[PDB]
């Protein structure tokens, strides 16, 4: 059938009985740097088995008033294994990403995520004379959420997080643009995306450049008769892929 | 000494024009190019992307995420109507914030056929027949199913694959169609209808959605590029 | 680029639904209306011509514009080179992430008189320069300073009257694509300034007056056009919905998505 | 583009008073709408926005308790509501439609609401 | 002397051009280079669906 | 709160008045001047430290950096006596100066 999947990195493992097709990038697969295409002088590490495995990020819960949830990518996996000890004591950096998001439900619960992978995302503040400081823009390898009401300006330096307007400024309907696929409780029930490396640099430092944002909006909401069970979580496991590191220093 | 004669049009300075100018920097050497992901060479791999479009406007719910969805519940009676907008893409404010009515916006010009892709987001035991028509212009709007059936129509049974692709034809007496409000290139209505009703078991919320997307397909086009009005200033941004 | 052309059909009964997709693969639906009715054979000469990203954006459009008086020291304006300063421009080069453009500039200077009090005032014809710094160059303090020399900075010389001046400037960047946007801070420790604003380091565009100051203060004004040619675009993006707010940053205040009808079933 | 308010009124201490500012001329569901008390001997003071296409209001800290702030989409109008009126707030409101960053571009002309018996 | 005749855009006539300076970044515009691969913004998908066939088999 | 400080200029016909006023702390130029005709209609004069705005005659100019800034009118008409306030635009909520009367001499 063309419903079965399993996807085999490094020591890791995940299958899935229905799920939709995979959504591969701007149409190519991760690959390793070229030779005319480089700039550093000296040889990567590529360790290609101890960092290209499923790390698994934390649970959310989806409630029925629920708004959104975003997580920065290169920024999740600062603490996970080999791949935040290379990333602390390289300079700079370059991954591609295998994103699968999975939520289940019973053949009686309805509702539509969106699984969407934003390039590149700036946050604006809530005050519109500031910048967000870090601390409110991402947190380590823990979902930030949105809101369905406004943030006041009252508060110095936070991230708006109005929902119908995803943060950026764009229409939350146009997010269809970006590579994406859907959670749709009736027929599907994971959704994976792969990335590969979009930046306008060859390589690129990793602990003040966060690449990508994955998003997930809820568009229609959860909703079960009164018997069901209540409690449905969202996981996400994000997996690197084909990376490779310059520039040895010390710890930072 | 060659005698030339400088013609009418000298010594102007045209906002569209294609011509060579001196080089202020000589010599410059620019950086190579890299192979990143993703080219556009033409805006209508743009408009080829499906959008989800607001239809549930009803002054309270364009600031939420209520805009987007359209309600379905079981009814007792039988043939009522589920929603409907006339067909402008860069007039009718349902269609005009959406992917493919911004880059329309640009424009003044369009044709082509318009595909309108519909999701059912309900439970897993609900059935349901749609019927989504569109009627073209000269009469009014449809008021019932049995006006509605006449014109161009299709039949969405839910199901395993839960979604249907209505595809909007292009009828027109011009080759082009105004993005503006013009009455005398006007595009018709499109509606939906219950067919049959919505039907669930025990223990189903009886209250269903729906999604709809809209693109364009592989034979639209546009023309006479304009400055977009939905932008504003006043002061210089510091 | 000529458009596809719509071929014959048939009634059809079978089990080939053409119709019916899945949308939740996050793949759009490549139907052809023959698919769904009947149809006839047209064939469209329809050309895709005007939509390209050479013609969508090699058009010219202002970005800035600043006045200086003439009787006065310390008469001369600045500009620190950025193209977020204008909304007609700003949502078009925000429509791609990155972009990799040549281009090509365009000043149109004019003249008002200020009201003087001396009598038979008589100006002749009044000649600018525009000097351009580069990021670290020595910058000037007033009108007649060492730093007009123009040693190694390029500038223009114009007298009023004749055409408008137009230079052309190479691809002059670090990377390989100019970035619109920049998730990230400057700062190896996250602090700082953060946004876009640590991308741009431009340079400086200085304006002043040869002449001097005859009789009557005379104001002038410039306004500068760029133009991108050879163009090549990446990474689409959505559009911005929400009013800009600053130079600097993304910021905005929340805004609804469309207007407002009066139902679900109107017209 | 211009903004009309309406006419001078005049309140018991006690009452309660709502004053009007028609928006006329563009789009008014788009840009914010702020509102600005001077009494007759200081200089102006700010009171509180609200955003029209959402119903958000963000008042200051000293009128938190006092202003409603209330708009309609229809009629293009954003009403402001007193309550509790002492006789501190005899003044000159305006109403103004803040552009892009700071800037308060168009304002109105003003109503004159005294309190007295 | 160079001398690119290349073509002219019509309905349903060639013209010369010829470059003057030695900056490759002071030509004219290229407003000749049509091209289209919308098959990576509509279809990024690993396993092919056919448009005959259901897509979820 | 950004305590402004600016009260009753006096100044002849055609000549150069100034006008100050002081923040709290540093505000980074968002500073701007409002003028207040004496029948009540205020409209807005110069949106920066110095960038005049479209409609404004070209006797105002603005400078200043830092705390202290300043509005210098170089010559002095009959249509300029007004009142006039500066307001800053860097922390909530926008605080507005005190008002600056303009009078004849003698
Ligand atoms: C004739 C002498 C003056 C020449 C001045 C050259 C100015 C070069 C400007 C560089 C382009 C700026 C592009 C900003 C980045 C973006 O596209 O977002």
């Amino acid at each position: 059938s063309d419903r079965v999947r399993s996807i085999t990195l490094g020591n890791s493992t995940i299958t899935t009985q229905e799920c939709a097709n995979v959504v591969v990038g701007y149409g190519v697969w991760p690959e390793y740097l070229k030779d005319n295409e480089a700039t550093a002088e000296d040889q990567p590490t590529q360790p290609d088995v101890a960092t290209c495995r499923f790390y698994t990020l934390e649970s959310v819960q989806w409630m029925k008033n629920s708004a959104g949830w975003w997580w920065k990518l290169p920024d999740a996996l600062s603490q996970m294994g080999l791949f935040g000890q290379n990333m602390q004591y390289h300079y700079l950096g370059r991954t591609g990403y295998t994103i699968h998001v999975q939520c289940n439900a019973s053949k009686f619960h309805q509702g539509c995520l969106l699984v969407v992978c934003v390039p590149e995302a700036e946050m604006g503040c809530s005050n519109l004379n500031n910048t967000p400081e870090f601390s409110e823009l991402s947190g380590g390898d823990s979902a930030r959420m949105f809101t369905d009401t406004q943030v006041g300006e009252s508060n110095a330096k936070k991230v708006q997080t109005a929902v119908w307007n995803a943060g950026m400024g764009v229409g939350v309907g146009n997010l269809t643009i970006f590579p994406h696929q859907w959670i749709n409780l009736r027929t599907n029930n994971s959704a994976t995306l792969v990335m590969p490396y979009i930046n306008s640099v060859p390589m690129d430092n990793m602990f003040r450049h966060n690449n990508l944002t994955l998003m997930i909006i809820p568009f229609v909401p959860l909703n079960y008769s009164e018997g069901s069970s209540p409690y449905v979580p969202i996981t996400v496991t994000i997996a690197p892929m084909c990376a490779e590191y310059n520039g040895l220093r010390l710890a930072s | 000494g060659l005698p030339v004669m400088t013609t009418p049009g000298s010594t102007q300075f045209l906002t569209s024009d294609d011509f060579q100018s001196p080089s202020a920097m000589p010599q410059f050497d620019v950086t190579p190019e890299m192979q990143i992901p993703g080219r556009v060479n033409n805006l209508m791999e743009i408009a080829e992307v499906d959008s989800v479009v607001p239809v549930n406007n009803t002054e309270d719910n364009v600031s939420s995420l209520k805009a987007y969805q359209i309600p379905v519940q079981s009814n007792s009676d039988n043939g009522k109507q589920v929603f409907g907008f006339p067909l402008q893409p860069g007039a009718n404010n349902v269609l005009n914030r959406t992917l493919l009515g911004e880059i329309l916006n640009y424009y003044t010009h369009w044709s082509g056929s318009i595909k309108l892709t519909f999701m059912f987001c309900g439970s897993a035991m609900a059935t349901g027949k749609f019927l989504l028509a569109y009627s073209p212009p000269g009469a009014g709007v449809p008021k019932n199913r049995k006006d509605a059936m006449l014109g161009t129509h299709v039949i969405w049974d839910v199901g395993l694959q839960s979604s249907c692709v209505l595809c909007v034809p292009w009828i027109s007496q011009t080759h082009y169609r105004y993005v503006v409000e013009d009455e005398y290139t006007a595009a018709g209505y499109v509606t939906c209808w219950y067919q049959t009703n919505i039907v669930v078991p025990a223990d189903v919320q009886s209250s269903c959605d729906i999604l709809c997307f809209v693109s364009a397909c592989n034979d639209f086009s546009v023309r006479m590029l304009k400055d977009t009005p939905f932008i504003r200033q006043d002061t210089f941004y510091q | 680029a000529r458009v596809a052309d719509t071929i014959s059909s048939r009634p059809t009964n079978s089990e080939s639904i053409p119709a019916l997709t899945a949308a939740e693969t996050g793949h759009t639906s490549q139907v052809v209306p023959s698919d769904t009715m009947q149809t006839r054979h047209v064939k469209n000469y329809h050309s895709r011509s005007e939509s390209s990203i050479e013609n969508f954006l090699c058009r010219s459009a202002c970005v800035y514009y600043a006045t200086y008086t003439n009787n006065s020291k310390k008469g001369f304006a600045e500009w620190v080179i950025n193209t977020r300063q204008v909304a007609q421009l700003r949502r078009k080069l925000e429509l791609f992430t990155y972009l990799r453009f040549d281009l090509e500039l365009t000043f149109v200077i004019t003249s008002a008189q200020q009201p003087s009090t001396a009598s038979s005032v008589d100006a002749p014809v009044q000649t600018h320069q525009i000097m351009y710094v580069p990021p670290g160059g020595p910058v000037p303090t007033k009108v007649k300073d060492y730093a007009w020399q123009t040693s190694t900075n390029p500038s223009v010389f114009w007298t009023e009257g004749n055409a408008p001046p137009r230079m052309s400037i190479p691809f002059i960047s670090i990377g390989n694509a100019y970035s619109c946007f920049y998730d990230g801070w400057t700062q190896f420790s996250r602090n700082g300034v953060y946004g876009i604003n640590t991308l741009n380091n431009m340079g400086t565009l200085y304006m002043r007056h040869v002449n001097e100051a005859g009789q009557g203060p005379i104001k002038s004004t410039v306004r500068i056009y760029f133009k991108p040619k050879h163009v090549k675009a990446w990474v689409p993006r959505p559009p911005r919905l929400c009013q800009y707010e600053k130079q600097k940053n993304v910021n905005f205040s929340p805004i609804g998505v469309t207007t407002s009808r009066t139902d679900i079933i109107t017209t | 583009v211009q903004l009309q308010q309406s006419a001078a009124e005049l309140a018991r201490p006690g009452a309660s008073v709502k004053m009007s500012c028609k928006a006329s001329g563009y789009t008014f569901t788009t840009y914010t709408m702020h509102w600005v008390k001077q009494r007759p001997g200081q200089g102006l003071e700010w009171i509180g926005y609200i955003n029209p296409s959402s119903r958000y209001t963000e008042y200051n800290q000293k009128f938190k308790d006092k202003t409603t702030l209330t708009a309609d989409k229809s009629s293009s109008t954003a009403y402001m509501q007193l309550s509790s009126l002492t006789f501190e707030d005899s003044a000159v409101y305006y109403c103004a439609r803040r552009s892009e960053a700071d800037r308060f571009v168009y304002w109105g002309q003003g109503t004159l609401v005294t309190v007295s018996a | 002397m160079g001398a690119q005749v290349s073509t002219q855009k019509t309905g349903a006539i060639h013209y010369t051009n010829i470059n003057y300076y030695k900056d490759a970044a002071s030509n004219s515009a290229n407003r000749q280079d049509f091209t289209q691969d919308p098959g990576k913004f509509t279809e990024p998908v690993k396993d092919i669906m056919v448009k005959t066939m259901p897509a979820l088999n | 709160d950004i305590q402004m400080t600016q009260s009753s200029l006096s100044a002849s016909l055609g000549d150069r008045v100034t006008i100050s006023c002081r923040a709290s702390q540093d505000i980074s130029n968002y500073l701007n001047w409002y003028q207040q005709k004496p029948d009540g209609s205020v409209k807005l004069l110069i949106y920066y430290t110095s960038t005049l705005h479209s409609g404004v005659p070209s006797r105002f100019s603005g400078s200043g950096s830092g705390t202290d800034y300043s509005l210098t009118i170089n010559s002095l008409e009959q249509e300029d006596i007004a009142t006039y306030f500066c307001q800053q635009g860097n922390t909530f909520p926008f605080t507005f100066g005190g008002g600056t009367k303009l009078e004849i001499r003698r």
